[PDB]
């Protein structure tokens, strides 16, 4: 998609995202960042050869808490666009009615279909 | 953990389980059809599971 | 028991012998062995079961549905009214099935019952089954695996088309 | 050791396209598959078209 | 009467506590060939009774009972027969292999792995038992398969010498070959006549029968030990002597023309047949008999003789005469 | 069956946080719970599937595999020790955690609803298995059947995901259910038959087919004792799977195209039963054995019956059992000689008086003894294969009696006759491997009593 | 531990080291190691054997391998896979080969020749038809039981 | 003990917590619960439920 909102060139969210509802708390894609932002814990552990699950526990929060700010906007944005192409697609089919005609949904007692039997 | 309490557990579970695939539903729904299809006089199993009626033929 | 008109018989048929000896009759006395030793035991132990489950009951009921109405009452596409219509469709088959099992049941006991007496009465029940199995054939043979329903329809279609256009062309 | 070791993957190399081998190799290959591929095309046109008249004896074949 | 049918199932059921109860066991056996003993005699007593009151009525019955993949058009139960022969053949069977149990215990005093003997000894009992009692075609491949696979075990009881484990080779390669030709007649039997079960095969006449019976024929001769698949029976008799005569005196080589004399209405038509029958009789007994000249062994000698009987027995079927066919069984 | 995945995410952790001498007991009782758990499913009935929201469902053609992937889970893992003992704990925590990753894989890829999550979770099924054998193959190529293994099932089951990608943007989503109800037939263009050509090409690389077979036997060669199991019993049988389910769509041309793949199944079926008769290297027979049967799959898979259908997934579960039971015996004699090579351990019948029950148990399971469920499968697949050709049936039964003759001598050349007095250090047999034979056989027998569960949804 | 030189590839060109270097690899006789030759079917360098090895070597001579006819150092013939004992037995015939097998198949031939000369030749007693009641025995053959009789009945002799 | 060993009980409660989203997943896709054409009888008689 080209803009479309190419006007405001890097509004990152505009009035228009604060309609929809934002990303709910126990959603499973924000929870996944933190078990990634644990996973990451876990490893800067593991490379500077201090113990794994131990003596790291501020760096743990520390990447806890950034790993799921940052999902947390980009979970907002994604809805935000997901939204706006729905919109826009909603708004060319209202906008052009004979494009897009009601196909004659024909029902199975006249609908004719090749067989071929297999044996 | 292996013989105990999953081999012979599991053995009397499959020896009666509910009707798996809707078997004796399936006899029983047979038994009352058939004496049906025989009151009735009609030959059982009629053929033309679809309406005979309810059908369009492409016509030349 | 079950049914009698659903699962029917012969009437039963018992000659009495006539010795003709005087041993008198082994298999008599040992006849008799068995019922005084197993019979009267074995009665006993259905007796207290039967009065074991006379004390309290239970039940069960046979499962019976409603109509949907047909698979050419559907549209072109139709995810939802398909579904409750090829359903219905497999459930016929299901019953179906176990309705030519019944009959191939009564086949066989026509044969073990009539011994070597097999065209004698027993040739309404082939013709009864050759017709039965005749319409399974027509029906539900060549529609190969992946039946829904959908294929049984353009089966039923083209089978009648062949039939209606042989007997005008030959009419 | 040495018998399995020269069996197993000591087959391979050596090895070259020769007219025996390349000759042979097409021989044991493809020509029994190309052979019973033929006889199966007779087998299905048979089927095919019998069944396709109505001569045979399904009056009932039922197990399909 | 359901008399009849409880002992015949009561003869049935008395062929499984041996082997359950040394499987079961942990306190040493002694008198394990005593407690064979006693009960192969009680199952002769109480298989005595059916066949006189058979002969005293008639009153021919079949059972069946826990039916299992009733899937298409067709079903199974566990399902088997009395008739005239399962009635007259069981305890001759049953007679004979309680005395081949007295022979063994003397014969195989000094073996100290007597009980693994006895054990196989009785599943083969309990197979060939079951193959002679079922109308289910299945099951009559499940005895097929089954004493095939105790006549191997059974011959190569002497692990070593490795004639004996080659002639069991022999064995199970030349029942593999029986079926070929038994599956074909069940794929025949099931396409043709949607099932596998002798009361309706004989409840119709599909008088093209060519092709099953060319595989009934192959069977036949891949079993009875006949012209062709014949080699496996001296080379059989090189295992152990009790071994050889339940192996091949009363089971497992007069099951193969068994299942010809079982299906008698099938094969009262279709004289080709009949002439397929003969032909391959007269050959085995003839080449057999020419065979036997300068064999200073002595169970080859007996070997070639029943194939002989055997051929016999063949021709015997070219005529359209199965019961003198199973009485010389018997005899 | 969420309920199964995230029981499996919380068993692998403490595997890593479990203490020295406990990481054993703490897999093996959770993965007999996940087994108790895994038979809690088994409760498809009727018309439908068993549904569950988008992701997940469960019919008969799942629901065995499923329960034989789970089961098979601690008799994998129980077999995996004693030949990693002297390795490292850490090394030993990665290996036992790498096993339920791809368990977990395994499972995702078995309660597939659309055929992309089925293509994402069989090249996850693929991925751990290469690091698996190349790791602890045990011998000099290892490396190479690895290798082999990678780039033949990435090669095949690549052009897969672009035919699925235009079965989706040329139906809608791709539900199995939308698939039964949205099909139409694709008539004998050219397309058509090189869009079914990619698809079960994929899957005939899978199987493996004759033409690309060499595949295998490298990678059972080379490979540790439960990645030698996964291999062969879940992976060949997974895609199996993969072409019952994608062979629903596109019937009309496979009549026109099918030809040369039965074909070519047949002749290499024979050519393979008779190519596992002669070898040495005791192991690669069982391979070759999993050769020959996967082409009669093949052929039972191809001629569209619902007696071959039925007898398929039979044959699938049975030849899993067995062949997953008779490599665990493979690695019980290669602990015994160090040798894999088949003539030079002998004797075993002396020595070791009931190891050699449950060898003559397997290879009796393997002959087609008629109570085993080998020979259902075999049995259904002949009756569907002459309702086919009426000429065919000559193939099989020639397959039959070599098959019953390679097991048999497979039996009889190491296992009757005579120790070559100069072995003198087995030991006699562990309960540890006892114990795997009666996980593997009881289950068989107590299946084969009451099989009704085990064939598939043309029940 | 093993040495990878002790593996075989590539065959006997040059004459001289290739066996030399054969007849040590192998612990045979130098000039009797013989290669197939390079006939490019895989094959290696491994020796030519004379091809039967086991119902020959008589089991008085108590080698090592009590059942697989080998004493531990010989050049283990390609065709150990099949030539033992158990599989197939290469004993020397007490005939011929060409005499058994025309001998046989002569007697086979001549066994069939003449079931043609009596399938062609029936015998039979003096005996005619049987005389069924209901006219050839009709209502136990094929059927309809009261629709198409064919009356013949029959007149004594 | 349970503080002492926790290992042994860690998966049970794994499969708790599947199996209490599988419900909460059942009263999320509760749509349809007496509009079908074959499942279709009054909604009688304790409260307001066909199933859960
Ligand atoms: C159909 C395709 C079948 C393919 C079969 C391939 C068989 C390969 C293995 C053969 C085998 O197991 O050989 C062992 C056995 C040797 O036995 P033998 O040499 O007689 O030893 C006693 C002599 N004192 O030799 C045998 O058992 C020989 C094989 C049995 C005969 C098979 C064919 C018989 C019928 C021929 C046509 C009629």
């Amino acid at each position: 998609m080209t803009g479309r909102q190419a006007r405001a060139p890097l509004q990152f969210l505009p009035d228009e995202a604060r309609s929809l509802p934002p990303p709910k708390l126990t959603d499973p894609r924000l929870a996944y960042i933190g078990f990634l932002g644990y996973c990451s814990g876990l490893i800067d552990n593991a490379i500077r050869r201090r113990p794994v699950l131990s003596a790291g526990l501020h760096r743990q929060f520390l990447y806890i808490t950034s790993f799921v700010f940052v999902g947390y906007y980009l979970l907002k944005r994604q809805d935000y666009m997901y939204a706006v192409r729905d919109h826009d697609m909603f708004s060319y089919i209202k906008s052009h009615p004979e494009d897009f005609p009601e196909k004659d949904k024909k029902t199975y007692r006249e609908v004719f279909e090749e067989f071929h039997p297999v044996r | 953990f292996g013989f105990s309490i999953v081999l012979v557990l599991g053995s009397t579970f499959v020896a009666y389980l509910p009707d798996y695939r809707m078997q004796e539903w399936a006899r029983r729904e047979a038994e009352r059809l058939v004496k049906y299809r025989e009151a009735h006089g009609l030959p059982l199993m009629e053929s033309n599971c679809f309406d005979p009626s309810k059908i369009q033929l492409p016509e030349d | 028991s079950w049914d009698k008109d659903v699962y029917p018989e012969p009437p039963r048929r018992t000659p009495a012998p006539s010795p003709q000896t005087s041993l008198p009759n082994p298999i008599t006395y040992l006849t008799k062995a068995f019922d005084l030793l197993v019979d009267r035991p074995v009665t006993l132990v259905r007796e207290f079961i039967e009065r074991q489950h006379a004390k309290n009951k239970y039940y069960y009921y046979h499962r019976e549905f409603r109509r949907v109405p047909d698979i050419t009452e559907c549209h072109e596409k139709d995810v939802l009214c398909m579904f409750e219509a090829e359903m219905q469709w497999k459930r016929d088959y299901k019953v179906d099935q176990e309705i030519v099992n019944i009959i191939q049941e009564r086949l066989k006991a026509c044969q073990q019952r009539e011994g070597e007496s097999h065209r004698q009465n027993c040739a309404k029940e082939l013709q009864q089954f050759t017709q039965v199995v005749k319409a399974y054939q027509d029906r539900y043979h060549d529609l190969g695996a992946h039946y829904s329903a959908r294929k049984c329809l353009a089966k039923q279609k083209q089978r009648m088309l062949a039939e209606r256009k042989a007997t005008k062309e030959a009419a | 050791i040495r018998w399995t070791c020269a069996r197993s993957a000591n087959v391979y190399p050596n090895f070259r396209p020769n007219t025996k081998t390349s000759l042979l190799g097409a021989l044991f290959g493809i020509g029994p598959l190309i052979f019973w591929y033929y006889v199966f095309k007779t087998d299905r046109d048979r089927k095919e078209k019998l069944i396709q008249e109505g001569k045979l004896d399904r009056t009932f074949n039922i197990s399909y | 009467m359901n008399l009849f049918s409880s002992l015949t199932l009561v003869t049935l059921i008395l062929l499984t506590m041996p082997i359950a109860a040394i499987n079961f066991n942990t306190h040493k056996f002694t008198n394990y060939p005593l407690y064979v003993k006693t009960t192969i005699s009680c199952a002769f007593i109480t298989s005595m009774i059916p066949t006189m009151m058979f002969i005293h009525t008639g009153q021919e019955m079949i059972i069946s009972n826990w039916h299992w993949l009733t899937i298409q058009t067709l079903k199974l139960s566990l399902s088997f027969k009395m008739d005239f022969f399962s009635m007259m053949f069981v305890p001759v069977a049953l007679f004979v292999t309680w005395s081949i149990m007295e022979f063994s215990m003397w014969y195989m005093h000094s073996d100290p792995n007597i009980n693994q003997f006895f054990k196989y000894l009785l599943l083969f009992l309990i197979t060939m038992l079951i193959l002679v009692t079922a109308n289910n075609l299945f099951q009559l491949f499940i005895g097929w398969e089954g004493v095939g696979i105790m006549s191997f075990l059974l011959i190569g009881w002497w692990y070593g010498r490795t004639d004996a484990n080659t002639a069991a080779l022999q064995a199970i390669l030349y029942n593999r070959i029986g079926d070929i030709g038994f599956i074909l007649a069940m794929a025949w039997f099931l396409i043709n006549l949607n099932t596998w079960d002798l009361q309706q095969i004989f409840m119709l006449n599909p008088n093209d029968s060519n092709l099953p019976l060319m595989g009934l024929i192959l069977a036949a001769t891949g079993k009875s030990a006949q012209f062709g698949l014949h080699p496996w029976l001296p080379s059989a008799m090189e295992g152990p002597t009790p071994v050889s005569a339940l192996l091949h005196s009363s089971t497992m080589v007069v099951a193969g023309i068994f299942l010809l004399i079982r299906f008698y209405p099938l094969t009262e038509n279709n004289k080709f047949g009949q002439s397929i029958m003969l032909c391959l009789g007269a050959m085995t007994t003839l080449f057999t008999a020419m065979c036997a000249l300068t064999q200073n062994d002595i169970k080859k000698i007996i070997a070639f003789s029943t194939s002989s009987q055997l051929g016999l027995m063949m021709v015997t079927i070219g005529i359209n005469q199965p019961h003198l066919a199973f009485l010389h069984i018997c005899t | 069956m969420l309920k199964y995945i995230i029981p499996t995410m919380m068993l692998m952790p403490l595997t890593w946080l479990s203490k020295n001498s406990m990481i054993w007991i703490n897999t093996t009782l959770h993965s007999l719970l996940i087994s108790l758990t895994s038979l809690l499913l088994l409760n498809q009935f009727g018309d439908n599937s068993l549904n569950f929201s988008l992701t997940f469902f469960s019919d008969s053609l799942s629901t065995p595999l499923l329960i034989l992937t789970m089961w098979l889970l601690p008799l994998m893992l129980m077999a995996s020790q004693h030949h990693l003992s002297k390795e490292n704990l850490a090394r030993k925590k990665l290996f036992i955690s790498m096993l339920i990753l791809l368990q977990l894989f395994l499972i995702m890829t078995f309660t597939a609803t659309e055929l992309i999550f089925f293509y994402i979770m069989f090249e996850a099924t693929l991925v751990p298995t290469l690091i698996i054998i190349t790791r602890w193959g045990n011998q000099t190529e290892r490396l190479n059947a690895g290798l082999y293994f990678l780039f033949y099932t990435l090669a095949g089951s690549l052009p897969l995901l672009v035919a699925l990608i235009y079965i989706q943007n040329t139906m809608g989503s791709l539900n199995f259910l939308i698939l039964q109800y949205w099909v139409q037939p694709m008539p004998n263009s050219w397309s058509n038959t090189f869009m079914w050509l990619a698809c079960m090409m994929a899957f005939m690389v899978k199987m493996p087919l004759y033409g690309l077979h060499l595949w295998l036997p490298k990678a059972h060669v080379e490979a540790p004792i439960a990645g030698s199991m996964v291999l062969a019993a879940i992976l060949l049988k997974l895609g199996g799977y993969g072409m019952m389910r994608i062979t629903l769509l596109l019937n009309p041309i496979t009549d026109f195209m099918a030809y040369p793949f039965i074909m070519l199944s047949l002749w290499g079926m024979i050519m393979t039963s008779s190519i596992c008769l002669r070898q040495t290297d005791l192991k690669s027979l069982i391979a070759y054995s999993s050769v020959s049967h996967m082409a009669l799959v093949i052929v039972a898979i191809l001629i569209q019956t619902p007696w071959s259908y039925m007898g398929a997934t039979a044959l699938m579960i049975a030849h899993g059992l067995t062949s997953s039971m008779l490599f665990c015996l493979a690695n019980s004699n290669y602990e015994r000689v160090h040798s894999r090579t088949m003539i030079l351990a002998r004797g075993l019948q002396t020595l070791l008086p009931l190891m050699a029950a449950w060898w003559l148990l397997a290879s009796l399971t393997n002959l087609a003894l008629p109570p085993s469920i080998n020979l259902i499968g075999e049995l259904f697949v002949v009756m569907s294969t002459f309702s086919w050709s009426n000429i065919t049936i000559i193939l099989m039964g020639l397959n039959m009696v070599i098959t019953a003759l390679y097991s048999l001598y497979m039996l009889i050349t190491t296992q009757r006759g005579k120790h070559t007095h100069h072995i003198n250090n087995i030991l006699p047999s562990f309960t540890r491997e006892n114990a795997l034979m009666s996980l593997h056989m009881l289950p068989l027998l107590l299946l084969s009593l009451n099989p009704k569960i085990i064939l598939g949804p043309l029940y | 531990s093993h040495i990878t030189k002790d593996m075989l590839p590539g065959p006997y060109p040059k004459t001289p080291e290739e066996r030399a270097a054969a007849a040590k690899k192998y612990n045979m006789r130098v000039e009797d190691y013989e290669p197939y030759p390079d006939d490019g079917m895989g094959y290696g360098d491994y020796p030519k054997l004379p091809d039967r090895s086991q119902q020959e070597r008589d089991p008085w001579y108590d080698w090592d391998h009590p059942d697989l006819r080998l004493n531990w150092g010989e050049p283990m013939h390609w065709d150990l896979d099949m030539y033992i004992r158990n599989r197939v037995d290469t004993s020397p015939t007490p005939v011929n080969w060409n005499l058994m097998c025309k001998h046989l198949f002569g007697f086979v031939a001549f066994m069939l020749f003449m079931f043609w000369v009596g399938e062609t030749y029936p015998t039979y007693q003096p005996v005619g038809p049987k005389q069924y009641p209901y006219n050839n025995l009709y209502l136990e053959r094929g059927g309809d039981p009261n629709k198409e009789p064919e009356p013949v009945v029959h007149y004594e002799i | 003990v349970v503080r002492d060993h926790w290992i042994h009980v860690l998966v049970p409660v794994g499969f708790v917590f599947g199996y209490y989203l599988d419900r909460k997943n059942d009263e999320k896709l509760a749509a349809f619960r007496n509009k079908s054409l074959l499942y279709k009888r009054e909604l009688k008689p304790n409260e307001e439920v066909t199933w859960k």
